[PDB]
C-alpha cells in the first residue's frame, strides 16, 4: 500500500445496483406467480 | 308542495249517489260529456299522466362526489399547503417547492377519487335505466254517445269510461254498473285477492269501498262502466308518489363514522399545532416560521391515502354483491345492512309470491299437503290412488280456464293463465302432477255446463266417458263445501263407494275447520256418472229443467288454496332472528291471512300468544287479560289510526313479534319513524308503490326487481334483480365483516403516522439534520402502502359473525381511544426509533458520530459553507453532505417498508393468532413482495437521484430495522394472547380496538 | 356531555376514569417507554463500539477534495465600495477568522510544532492511523508567507484601495496524498512553467472569453512563491491524530480589477487524484463574481 492506496477511496456502486434491480425484479416476479396461483 | 295536506290519509266522496256525482262532476250517464266539452276541461286541467321525476345533470353528481367529509379535509389540507408556499415565496429568497408539490398531489388526489366514486354510480345507474319498459296505453271513452279508444295522456274528470277484463283502469273512477268486475288491488292497497267492484257502497274507508276504481289498477275479470273522479297528480298514487319525492334522504351510519373520524385526526393535529407554536416562539424562532410550522404540522397529520384506501375497499365487497343478483345504488348503502337491527317487510309481493296455489287437498279421510315452492323443491302428495284420479278428473274438467297461448317455454308455475284466481291454480297443480290438460279435457268432450251462479254457489258439466268400455255420461260439480255436502250422499274411499254416515261427515266438517283455520280458501269436488238407460247416449240435456239428479252425488274431496310464501322465506326470516335483529310485518292486508303468513315464516315463533288467543283457550273476555303475558301482538291498521305515540314506543317496546294488519302507506312510514325514534338501524323491504314512503324514510330500503314496482325501484336504495330474500343475510354478512376490515386498514394506515412526523419534530427540538424528506413521505403515503391495505378487506372472519348481538351505535364505534393508544401510541413509536436507528448508523459509517450532529443543522443547511468539519476532521462540502441526507432519507423510507412487514401482520388479525387464522390471504402476500419490489426499485434504477434524489444503498444497511420488526411481532403476539385468556381484562378495556 | 365527560361527582370521575385508573395509564406508560429507551440506547451503544475512533470507515463521498476560501460570500459574489468602509466589513471580518489562526504565538515550541523545508518539498509520513506513537507532529505555516495578504501589515487585506485578496484552501482529507500532473507533452498551457513536482497548481481565470481582458493581473502568494499547495502539509492524519495541525494556503489578488463591472473569475486545481463535477461547482474549483463599485 502506501502512496496509491487509490482502492481506499473506491466503491462499485455499478454492480450493486445492477444486483439490487435483478433481486427487485425476481421479488416482483414471485409476487405475480403467488397472485395469479390459482386462477389457473 | 304542502307535506301535511299529503301526509293525511285519504279522503273522498264514495258516499254519494250516481245523481249527486253527475251533479258535482257534470256527466251523462247514459251519453257520457261532449267532445267541445271534454277539450275544454282537458285545457282546463292537464292531461292525466303524473309528472316527470326531477332531472339530475351529471356535473352535479359529480362536484358532488369531490366533495364530503374526507375530501373536504383534503381540500383544506390543499390550501393550507399553498399558503405556506406563498408565505416562503414572499418571505424568503430561493423557496423550497415541497408545499407545492405536496399541495398539487393532494388535488389530485381529490379529483380521481371523485372520478372512481362517480363512475361507479354511473355504472349502476346505466344497469338501472336498462328496466323502465313504458308501452303507450289508450282508454275506452263514451263521448256524444260514441265508443272510442283515445290515449291515456287525454282522459279528463266527467267523462265516461269503459273497462273490460285484461285492461288497466285509467284514472280514479267512480263505478257505475259493473258485470261480476274483478279488480287487483295489490300494487296500491296490497289486497293478494281480486275484490269484486259493485255500483254499491260498501265500506267508510275508499281503499275498502268497491264502487271506486284506482290509477294504475287492472281489471281481472269483467267489465266496468265508471265516471272518472280523480285524474293526472291528483290520484291516490299520485299523491303517493309526490310524497315519495318530496322526502329527505338522511345520513347512513358509515358517515357518521367517518365524521367522527376526522373529528379525532383533527383535534390531535391542530393540538400538536398550537403547542409546537408556542413552544417554537418560546425557543427563539419569528412568527413568520412559526406559522409555517403550525401548517405543516397540521399538513403533515392528514392521511392522504385513507380516502382511496377507503373507497376501493368498500368497492370490492360491492362486487361480490352484484356477482349474487344484489345490486346497489349508492356506495355506502353496503354496509347499513350490517348494522340493521330491525327490519321491517311488507307480505303481499315480498314475504309472499302474490300467486294463488293449491295448498292443501282432502280425500280418503286424510290431508295431504301440496308442494307450493317456486322452483318445485318439495315432496309429493302419493299419487297413486284412484281418488286422486278421479279428483284430477273433476278439477281438469270443471274448468273454463286454459293457458295463453305461446307459453310452450316459461315453467308450468309462471305461465299466463286467462281466468279467475282459483281455476288457474287448479289448472297449474293438474298440470304439473298429471300432465297437459289440454289433452286430458280433449280425451273427454264436454256436453253441456251450467255456468257458476251468485244462488247455485256452484259450478257443474256433464261430459262423455272416454272408457271404451262405458258409453255412460260423467257429471261433475265444484263448490262451497256446505253447498256440496249438502248435496251427496255417498263417498269415494280408497276407490270404493261408501254411505254418507255422521262419522264422515263429522271428519269432513273437522277437515273444513282444519283447512279453513289456515287463513286457506277450501272448494269442494264431486262427481256422478249418470245411468245410460234413462239419459241414452242420443239425449241432450238441454240446461233447462232438472235433467241431473242434484242430489244423490258423490264427493270426492276438498281442494284449499292459498298464495304461498317464496322458497328461501322462512330460512332467510330464521337467519335474520338469530342475528338479533327484530322481525316486524308491515302490510296493508287483512289480518286472518297476515297473522297466518307471519307464524307459516317465522315471524310469530310457534308457541307465542296473543291476548284474543288467551281469552279464547279461556273462555273469559279479553279486557281482563293482562297484556304483559302476550309475547306477540296483532296491531290493526283502524286502532293505529287512533293511537298516540307514546302508545307505539310501548307496543314495539313490550311485543317482541309484532304484526301491523290493514296499514296505509302513511301509517307504515309512521311505524318506520317509531321504530327510529328510539335508536336503532331500520330496514324496509318492498315491492309495491305503497312501501314507497316507507323504502324512502328507512336507513336502507330493498325493493324487489321482478314483481317490484317502478315508483318503490326509484325511490329504494337496493334492488334485488333475482327477488331472492336470503340475500337480506348475505347483505347484513357482508356489512359485518367489511366492518372489523375498515378498522385494520384503518389502523394500518394510522400506525405509519408517528414514523412520518417524529423526524420534523426532533428537526426543530433538538436541530439535527432532516431525516424523513418530502418525496419519502409521498412515495410512502401513496405508495407501497396502497397495495396492503387495500388487501386488508379480503380477510375473513375470527368467530362466527352471524352470532354476535348488533353493535350498538352510542357506545361501540369505529375508531375509538383503544385504536389511537396502539398506532399513535405503541406500534408507531416503535417504527420510529427504528427509523431514526437507521439514519444514525448511516450518518455514523460515514464520519458524523451521534455527539457532533446535535447542533448542526443551521451550518449543515447552509448553502455557502463549503468546509464543515465532521467527528473526525474532515471537510465536506455542501452538495457533499447533501448527498448523505438524501441516502439518509432512502433508507429511512426503506426502514418504514420493513416495519410494515410486522405491521401488517399484526393487524392482519384483531384477536386470533396468526398461528390460528393463517396466512391464507393471497393478495397481504402479494402486497409484501411488491412493496419490497417498489423500494427497491425506486433506489437502485439509475437517474432517481436525479428525478426523484434517492441515493443506492449498502447491502449492510437494509438490516437495520430488522429486529426492531420482529420486536414489533412478538409484542403484538403476546398482546393477542391475554385478551383471549383474559376476557375482560385490562388488556381488552385498553388495547381491544 | 360537555360538563359531565368533564366531571360528574356520583361516580367520582375526571374525564372519564377514578384516580386510581389515569394513574394505571400512566404507570404503564412509563415502564413502556422506559423500556423502549433502554433498549435503543443498547443498539446505539454496539454501534458505538462497532467504529474506529481514528478513520471513518466509509470515504467515497469525500474522494475528490473541494476548493474554497476565505470571505464568505452570500451568492459567490465580491461587491463593495472603496468610499463606504461599512461595505467590505463582512469579508475583513471572516479574513481575519481564517488567518487568526496561523498565529505565530499559537505555533511554538517542539510540540507539537516541527521546523518544514522553507521550499516545497515531498510527503511526510509520521508512522500509521494508531496510538503506539504520541500525538504526532504537523508542520508549521507562517503568516508572513503570504506577503501582501496577511491582515500584519494592511489590516484591511486590500479591499481599501480595490485590489482585494482571496485565500484559497484544499479541504482536509484523511490519507489523503495529493498528486500533480507529470511533465509529459500533455499537460495545460498555464501549468508548463514552473513545473516543481512538490507543488499543486492553482489557477484562475475568467468564466466567459470576453471577460479576459476586463481582468487584470492575477498575483499568486504562497509557500516559496509559487502559486500551489507544498506536498509536505500532507497527509492529514485526523483530528484525534493531529490536533493543532495547519493545512496550507494560498493567496490570490486580483490586481488591475475593471471598475463598476461584474467580473466572473473561476479558479481551479489540477492534478491526478482530483476531478470535477458539473454539479458541486465547489469541487476541485470554485468561481466568484468580484465588483468593486467605486
Ligand atoms: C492573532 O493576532 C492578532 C494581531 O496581533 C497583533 O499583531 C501581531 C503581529 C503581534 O504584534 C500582536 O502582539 C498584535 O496584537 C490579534 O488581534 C489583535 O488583538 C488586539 C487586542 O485586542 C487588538 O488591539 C485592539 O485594537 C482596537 C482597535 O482595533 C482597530 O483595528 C482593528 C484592525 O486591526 C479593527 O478590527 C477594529 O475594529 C479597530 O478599527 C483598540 O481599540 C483596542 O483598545 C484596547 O487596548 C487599549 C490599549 O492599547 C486600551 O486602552 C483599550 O481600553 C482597549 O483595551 C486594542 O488596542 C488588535 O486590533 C487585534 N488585531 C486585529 C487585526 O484585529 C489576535 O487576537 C490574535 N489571535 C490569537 C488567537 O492569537
Ligand atoms: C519539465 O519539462 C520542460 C520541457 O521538457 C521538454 O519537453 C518535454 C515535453 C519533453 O520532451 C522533454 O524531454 C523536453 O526536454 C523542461 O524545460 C525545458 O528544458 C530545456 C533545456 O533547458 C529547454 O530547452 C532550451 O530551449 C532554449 C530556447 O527555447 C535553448 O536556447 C536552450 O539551449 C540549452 O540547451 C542547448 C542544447 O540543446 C545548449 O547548447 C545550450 O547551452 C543551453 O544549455 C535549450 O535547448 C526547454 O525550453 C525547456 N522547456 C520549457 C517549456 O521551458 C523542464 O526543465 C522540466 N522540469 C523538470 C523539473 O524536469
Ligand atoms: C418464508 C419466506 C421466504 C422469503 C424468501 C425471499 C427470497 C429472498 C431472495 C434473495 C435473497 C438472497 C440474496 C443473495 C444476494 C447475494 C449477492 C452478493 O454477492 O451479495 C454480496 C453482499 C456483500 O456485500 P459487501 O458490502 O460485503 O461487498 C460489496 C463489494 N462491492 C460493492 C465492491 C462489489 O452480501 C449480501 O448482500 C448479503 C445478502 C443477504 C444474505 C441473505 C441472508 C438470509 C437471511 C435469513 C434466511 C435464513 C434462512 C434459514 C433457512 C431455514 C430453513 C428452515
Ligand atoms: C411475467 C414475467 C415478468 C418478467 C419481467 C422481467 C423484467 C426484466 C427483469 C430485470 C431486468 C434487469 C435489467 C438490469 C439493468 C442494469 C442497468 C444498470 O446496472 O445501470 C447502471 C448504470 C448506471 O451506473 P452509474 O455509473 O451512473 O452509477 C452512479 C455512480 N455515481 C453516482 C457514483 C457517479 O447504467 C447506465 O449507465 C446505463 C443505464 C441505461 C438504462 C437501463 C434501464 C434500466 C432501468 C429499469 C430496468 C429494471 C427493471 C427491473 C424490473 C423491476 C420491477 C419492479
Ligand atoms: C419532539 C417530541 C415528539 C412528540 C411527538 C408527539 C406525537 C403525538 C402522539 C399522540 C397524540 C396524543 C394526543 C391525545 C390523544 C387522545 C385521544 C383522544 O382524545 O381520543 C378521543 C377520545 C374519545 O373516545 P371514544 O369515542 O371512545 O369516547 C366515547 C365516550 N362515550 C361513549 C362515553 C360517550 O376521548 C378521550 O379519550 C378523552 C380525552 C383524554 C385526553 C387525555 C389527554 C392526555 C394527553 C397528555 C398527557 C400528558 C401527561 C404527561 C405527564 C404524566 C405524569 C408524569
Ligand atoms: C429477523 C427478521 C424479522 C422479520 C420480522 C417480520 C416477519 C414478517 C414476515 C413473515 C412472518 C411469517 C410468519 C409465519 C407464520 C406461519 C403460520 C402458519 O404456517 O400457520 C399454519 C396455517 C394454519 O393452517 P390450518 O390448520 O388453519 O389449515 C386448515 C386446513 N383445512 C381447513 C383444510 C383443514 O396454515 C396456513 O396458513 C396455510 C399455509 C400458509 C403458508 C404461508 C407461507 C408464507 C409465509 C410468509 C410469506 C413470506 C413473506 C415474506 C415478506 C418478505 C418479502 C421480501
Ligand atoms: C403488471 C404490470 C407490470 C409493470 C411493471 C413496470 C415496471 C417498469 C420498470 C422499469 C421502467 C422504469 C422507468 C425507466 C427509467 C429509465 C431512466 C434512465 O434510463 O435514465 C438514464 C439517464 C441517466 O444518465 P447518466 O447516468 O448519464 O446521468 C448522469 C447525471 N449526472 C451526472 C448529472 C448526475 O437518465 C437521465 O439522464 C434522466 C433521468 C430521467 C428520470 C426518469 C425516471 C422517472 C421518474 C419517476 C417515475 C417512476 C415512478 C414509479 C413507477 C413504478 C411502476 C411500478
Ligand atoms: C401503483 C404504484 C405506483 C408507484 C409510484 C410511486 C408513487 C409516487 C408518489 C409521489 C411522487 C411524486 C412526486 C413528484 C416529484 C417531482 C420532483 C420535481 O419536480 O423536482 C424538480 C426538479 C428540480 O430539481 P433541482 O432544483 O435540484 O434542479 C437543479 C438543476 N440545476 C441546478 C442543474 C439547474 O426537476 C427535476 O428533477 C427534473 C426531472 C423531472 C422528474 C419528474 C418525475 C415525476 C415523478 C412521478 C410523477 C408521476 C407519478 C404518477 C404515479 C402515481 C401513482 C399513484
Ligand atoms: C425496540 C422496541 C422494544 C419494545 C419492547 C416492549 C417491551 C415492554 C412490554 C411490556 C411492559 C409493560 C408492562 C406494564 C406492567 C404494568 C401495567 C399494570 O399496572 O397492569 C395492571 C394490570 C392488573 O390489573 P387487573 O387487570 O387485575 O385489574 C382490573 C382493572 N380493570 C377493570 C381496569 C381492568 O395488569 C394486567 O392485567 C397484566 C397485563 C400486563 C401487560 C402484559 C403486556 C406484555 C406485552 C409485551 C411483553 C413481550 C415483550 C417481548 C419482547 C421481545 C424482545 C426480543
Ligand atoms: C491595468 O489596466 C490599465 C487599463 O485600465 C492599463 O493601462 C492602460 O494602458 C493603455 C495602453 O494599452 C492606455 O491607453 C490607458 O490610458 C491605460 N490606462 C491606465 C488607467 O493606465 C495598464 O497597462 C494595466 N496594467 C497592468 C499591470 O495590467
Ligand atoms: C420472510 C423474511 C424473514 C424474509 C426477509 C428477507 C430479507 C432479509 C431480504 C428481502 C430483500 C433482500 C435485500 C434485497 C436487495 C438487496 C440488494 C442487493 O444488491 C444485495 C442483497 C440485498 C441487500 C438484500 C438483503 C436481504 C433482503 C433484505
Ligand atoms: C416524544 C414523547 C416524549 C411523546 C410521548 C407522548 C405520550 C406520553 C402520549 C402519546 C399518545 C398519548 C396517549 C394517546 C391515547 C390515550 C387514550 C386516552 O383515552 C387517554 C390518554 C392516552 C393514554 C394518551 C397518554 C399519553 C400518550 C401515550
Ligand atoms: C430488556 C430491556 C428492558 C433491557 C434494557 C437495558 C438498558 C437499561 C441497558 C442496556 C445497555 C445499557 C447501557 C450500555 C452502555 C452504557 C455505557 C456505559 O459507559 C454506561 C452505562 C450505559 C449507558 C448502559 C445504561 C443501561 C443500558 C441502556
Ligand atoms: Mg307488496
Ligand atoms: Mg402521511
Ligand atoms: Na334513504
Amino acid at each position: 500500500e502506501g502512496p496509491d492506496n487509490d482502492e481506499r477511496f473506491t466503491y462499485d456502486y455499478y454492480r450493486l445496483r445492477v444486483v439490487g434491480l435483478i433481486v427487485a425484479a425476481v421479488l416482483c416476479v414471485i409476487g405475480i406467480i403467488i397472485l395469479l396461483a390459482g386462477k389457473c | 308542495d304542502l307535506d301535511e295536506l299529503k301526509k293525511e290519509v285519504s279522503m273522498d266522496d264514495h258516499k254519494l249517489s250516481l245523481d249527486e256525482l253527475h251533479n258535482k262532476y257534470g256527466t251523462d250517464l247514459t251519453r257520457g260529456l261532449t267532445n267541445a266539452r271534454a277539450k275544454e276541461i282537458l285545457a282546463r286541467d292537464g292531461p292525466n299522466s303524473l309528472t316527470p321525476p326531477p332531472t339530475t345533470p351529471e356535473w352535479i353528481k359529480f362536484c358532488r362526489q369531490l366533495f364530503g367529509g374526507f375530501s373536504i379535509l383534503l381540500w383544506i389540507g390543499a390550501i393550507l399547503c399553498f399558503l405556506a408556499y406563498g408565505i416562503q415565496a414572499a418571505t424568503e429568497d430561493e423557496p423550497a417547492n415541497d408545499n407545492l408539490y405536496l399541495g398539487v398531489v393532494l388535488s389530485t388526489v381529490v379529483i380521481v377519487t371523485g372520478c372512481f366514486s362517480y363512475y361507479q354510480e354511473a355504472k349502476s345507474s346505466r344497469i338501472m335505466d336498462s328496466f323502465k319498459n313504458m308501452v303507450p296505453q289508450q282508454a275506452l271513452v263514451i263521448r256524444d254517445g260514441e265508443k272510442s279508444t283515445i290515449n291515456a295522456e287525454f282522459v279528463v274528470a266527467g267523462d265516461l269510461v269503459e273497462v273490460k277484463g285484461g285492461d288497466r283502469i285509467p284514472a280514479d273512477l267512480r263505478i257505475i254498473s259493473a258485470h261480476g268486475c274483478k279488480v287487483d288491488n295489490s300494487s296500491l292497497t296490497g289486497e293478494s285477492e281480486p275484490q269484486t267492484r259493485s255500483p254499491e257502497f260498501s265500506s267508510e274507508n275508499p281503499l275498502e269501498t268497491r264502487n271506486i276504481a284506482f290509477f294504475s289498477t287492472n281489471c281481472v275479470e269483467g267489465t266496468a262502466r265508471g265516471v272518472v273522479v280523480y285524474t293526472g297528480d291528483r290520484t291516490v298514487m299520485g299523491r303517493i308518489a309526490t310524497l315519495a319525492s318530496g322526502l329527505e334522504v338522511g345520513r347512513t351510519p358509515i358517515a357518521i363514522e367517518i365524521e367522527h373520524f376526522i373529528h379525532i385526526i383533527t383535534g390531535v393535529a391542530v393540538f400538536l399545532g398550537v403547542s409546537f407554536f408556542i413552544l417554537s416562539l418560546i425557543l427563539g424562532y419569528s412568527w413568520l416560521e412559526a406559522v409555517i410550522f403550525l401548517i405543516g404540522i397540521i399538513v403533515a397529520n392528514v392521511p392522504e391515502g385513507l380516502l382511496a384506501t377507503v373507497t376501493v375497499c368498500l368497492t370490492l365487497t360491492a362486487k361480490r354483491m352484484a356477482r349474487k343478483n344484489c345490486l346497489v345504488k349508492n356506495l355506502e348503502a353496503v354496509e347499513t345492512l350490517g348494522s340493521t337491527s330491525t327490519i321491517c317487510s311488507d307480505k303481499t309481493g315480498t314475504l309472499t309470491q302474490n300467486r294463488m296455489t293449491v295448498a292443501h287437498m282432502w280425500f280418503d279421510n286424510q290431508i295431504h299437503e301440496a308442494d307450493t315452492t317456486e322452483n318445485q323443491s318439495g315432496a309429493a302428495f302419493d299419487k297413486t290412488s284412484a281418488t286422486w284420479s278421479a279428483l284430477s278428473r273433476i278439477a281438469a274438467l270443471c274448468n273454463r280456464a286454459v293457458f295463453q297461448a305461446g307459453q310452450d317455454n316459461v315453467p308450468i308455475l309462471k305461465r299466463s293463465v286467462a281466468g279467475d284466481a282459483s281455476e288457474s291454480a287448479l289448472l297449474k297443480c293438474i298440470e304439473l302432477c298429471c300432465g297437459s290438460v289440454q289433452g286430458m279435457r280433449d280425451r273427454n268432450p264436454k256436453i253441456v255446463e251450467i255456468p257458476f251462479n251468485s244462488t247455485n254457489k256452484y259450478q257443474l258439466s256433464i261430459h262423455e266417458n272416454e272408457k271404451s268400455s262405458e258409453s255412460r255420461y260423467l257429471l261433475v260439480m265444484k263448490g262451497a263445501p256446505e253447498r256440496i255436502l249438502d248435496r251427496c250422499s255417498t263417498i269415494l274411499l280408497n276407490g270404493a263407494e261408501e254411505p254418507l254416515k255422521e262419522d264422515m261427515k263429522e271428519a269432513f266438517q273437522n277437515a273444513y275447520l282444519e283447512l279453513g283455520g289456515l287463513g286457506e280458501r277450501v272448494l269442494g269436488f264431486c262427481h256422478f256418472a249418470l245411468p245410460e238407460d234413462k239419459y241414452n247416449e242420443g239425449y241432450p240435456f238441454d240446461a233447462d229443467e232438472p235433467n241431473f239428479p242434484t242430489t244423490d252425488l258423490c264427493f270426492v274431496g276438498l281442494m284449499a288454496m292459498i298464495d304461498p310464501p317464496r322458497a328461501a322465506v322462512p330460512d332467510a326470516v330464521g337467519k335474520c332472528r338469530s342475528a338479533g335483529i327484530k322481525v316486524i310485518m308491515v302490510t296493508g292486508d287483512h289480518p286472518i291471512t297476515a297473522k297466518a303468513i307471519a307464524k307459516g315464516v317465522g315471524i310469530i315463533s310457534e308457541g307465542n300468544e296473543t291476548i284474543e288467543d288467551i281469552a279464547a283457550r279461556l273462555n273469559i273476555p279479553i279486557g281482563q287479560v293482562n297484556p304483559r303475558d302476550a309475547k306477540a301482538c296483532v296491531v290493526h291498521g283502524s286502532d293505529l289510526k287512533d293511537l298516540s305515540t307514546e302508545v307505539l314506543d310501548d307496543i314495539l317496546h313490550y311485543h317482541t313479534e309484532i304484526v301491523f294488519a290493514r296499514t296505509s302507506p302513511q301509517q307504515k312510514l309512521i311505524i318506520v319513524e317509531g321504530c327510529q325514534r328510539q335508536g336503532a338501524i331500520v330496514a324496509v323491504t318492498g315491492d309495491g308503490v305503497n312501501d314507497s314512503p316507507a323504502l324512502k324514510k328507512a336507513d336502507i330500503g330493498v325493493a324487489m326487481g321482478i314483481s317490484g314496482s317502478d315508483v318503490s325501484k326509484q325511490a329504494a336504495d337496493m334492488i334485488l334483480l333475482d327477488d331472492n330474500f336470503a340475500s337480506i343475510v348475505t347483505g347484513v354478512e357482508e356489512g359485518r365483516l367489511i366492518f372489523d376490515n375498515l378498522k385494520k386498514s384503518i389502523a394500518y394506515t394510522l400506525t405509519s403516522n408517528i414514523p412520518e412526523i417524529t423526524p420534523f419534530l426532533v428537526f426543530i427540538i433538538g436541530n439535527v439534520p432532516l431525516p424523513l424528506g418530502t418525496v419519502t413521505i409521498l412515495c410512502i403515503d401513496l405508495g407501497t402502502d396502497m397495495v396492503p391495505a387495500i388487501s386488508l378487506a379480503y380477510e375473513q372472519a375470527e368467530s362466527d359473525i352471524m352470532k354476535r348481538q348488533p353493535r350498538n351505535p352510542k357506545t361501540d364505534k369505529l375508531v375509538n381511544e383503544r385504536l389511537i393508544s396502539m398506532a399513535y401510541g405503541q406500534i408507531g413509536m416503535i417504527q420510529a426509533l427504528g427509523g431514526f436507528f437507521s439514519y444514525f448508523v448511516i450518518l455514523a459509517e460515514n464520519g458524523f458520530l451521534p455527539m457532533d450532529l446535535i447542533g448542526k443543522r443551521v451550518r449543515w443547511d447552509d448553502r455557502w459553507i463549503s468546509d464543515v468539519e465532521d467527528s473526525f476532521g474532515q471537510q465536506w462540502t455542501y452538495e457533499q453532505r447533501k448527498i448523505v441526507e438524501f441516502t439518509c432519507h432512502t433508507s429511512f423510507f426503506i426502514s418504514i417498508v420493513v416495519v410494515q412487514w410486522a405491521d401488517l401482520i399484526i393487524c392482519k388479525t384483531r384477536r386470533n393468532s396468526i398461528f390460528q387464522q393463517g396466512m391464507k390471504n393471497k393478495i397481504l402476500i402479494f402486497g409484501l413482495f411488491e412493496e419490497t419490489a417498489l423500494a427497491a426499485f425506486l433506489s437502485y434504477c439509475p437517474g432517481t437521484d436525479v428525478a426523484l434524489r434517492m441515493y443506492p444503498l449498502k447491502p449492510s444497511w437494509w438490516f437495520c430495522a430488522f429486529p426492531y420488526s420482529l420486536i414489533i411481532f412478538l409484542y403484538d403476539e403476546m398482546r393477542r394472547f391475554i385478551i383471549r385468556r383474559s376476557p375482560g381484562g385490562w388488556v381488552e378495556q385498553e388495547t381491544y380496538y | 356531555g360537555w360538563k359531565k365527560f368533564l366531571w360528574d361527582s356520583e361516580k367520582k370521575e375526571f374525564l372519564g376514569r377514578t384516580g386510581s385508573s389515569w394513574f394505571k395509564i400512566f404507570l404503564f406508560y412509563l415502564i413502556f417507554y422506559g423500556c423502549l429507551a433502554g433498549i435503543f440506547i443498547g443498539t446505539i451503544q454496539v454501534l458505538l463500539l462497532t467504529l474506529s475512533d481514528f478513520e471513518p470507515k466509509y470515504q467515497d463521498r469525500v474522494a475528490p477534495p473541494g476548493l474554497s476560501h476565505a470571505p464568505y460570500a452570500i451568492k459567490t459574489e465580491i461587491s463593495f465600495s472603496i468610499s463606504n468602509p461599512k461595505s467590505y466589513e463582512s469579508f475583513v471580518k471572516s479574513m481575519h477568522k481564517l488567518m487568526d489562526l496561523y498565529n505565530e504565538s499559537s505555533q511554538a515550541g517542539n510540540s507539537p510544532f516541527e521546523d518544514c523545508s522553507d521550499t516545497p518539498a515531498d510527503y511526510i509520513k509520521r508512522g500509521d492511523l494508531d496510538d503506539s506513537q504520541g500525538q504526532k507532529k504537523a508542520c508549521r505555516f507562517s503568516r508572513m508567507w503570504l506577503k501582501n495578504c496577511s491582515g500584519l501589515d494592511d489590516t484591511t487585506y486590500g479591499y481599501a484601495e480595490g485590489k482585494p485578496c482571496v485565500v484559497a484552501k484544499l479541504n482536509r482529507i484523511i490519507g489523503f496524498y495529493p498528486k500533480p500532473l507529470k511533465n509529459t507533452t500533455d499537460l495545460p498551457e498555464e501549468l508548463q512553467a514552473n513545473y516543481n513536482q512538490y507543488v499543486l497548481p492553482l489557477r484562475c481565470a475568467a468564466k466567459r472569453e470576453e471577460d479576459r481582458e476586463k481582468i487584470g493581473s492575477i498575483e499568486y502568494f504562497g509557500l516559496g512563491g509559487y502559486a500551489g499547495f507544498p506536498l509536505q502539509y500532507y497527509p492529514y492524519y485526523g483530528k484525534r491524530l493531529q490536533k493543532k495541525y495547519l493545512q496550507p494556503l494560498l493567496a490570490i489578488q486580483f490586481t488591475n480589477l475593471t471598475q463598476n463591472m461584474e467580473l466572473r473569475i473561476e479558479c481551479k486545481v489540477y492534478g491526478e487524484n482530483i476531478d470535477y463535477s458539473e454539479k458541486d461547482r465547489f469541487r476541485g474549483r470554485f468561481e466568484v463574481k468580484i465588483e468593486v463599485k467605486s
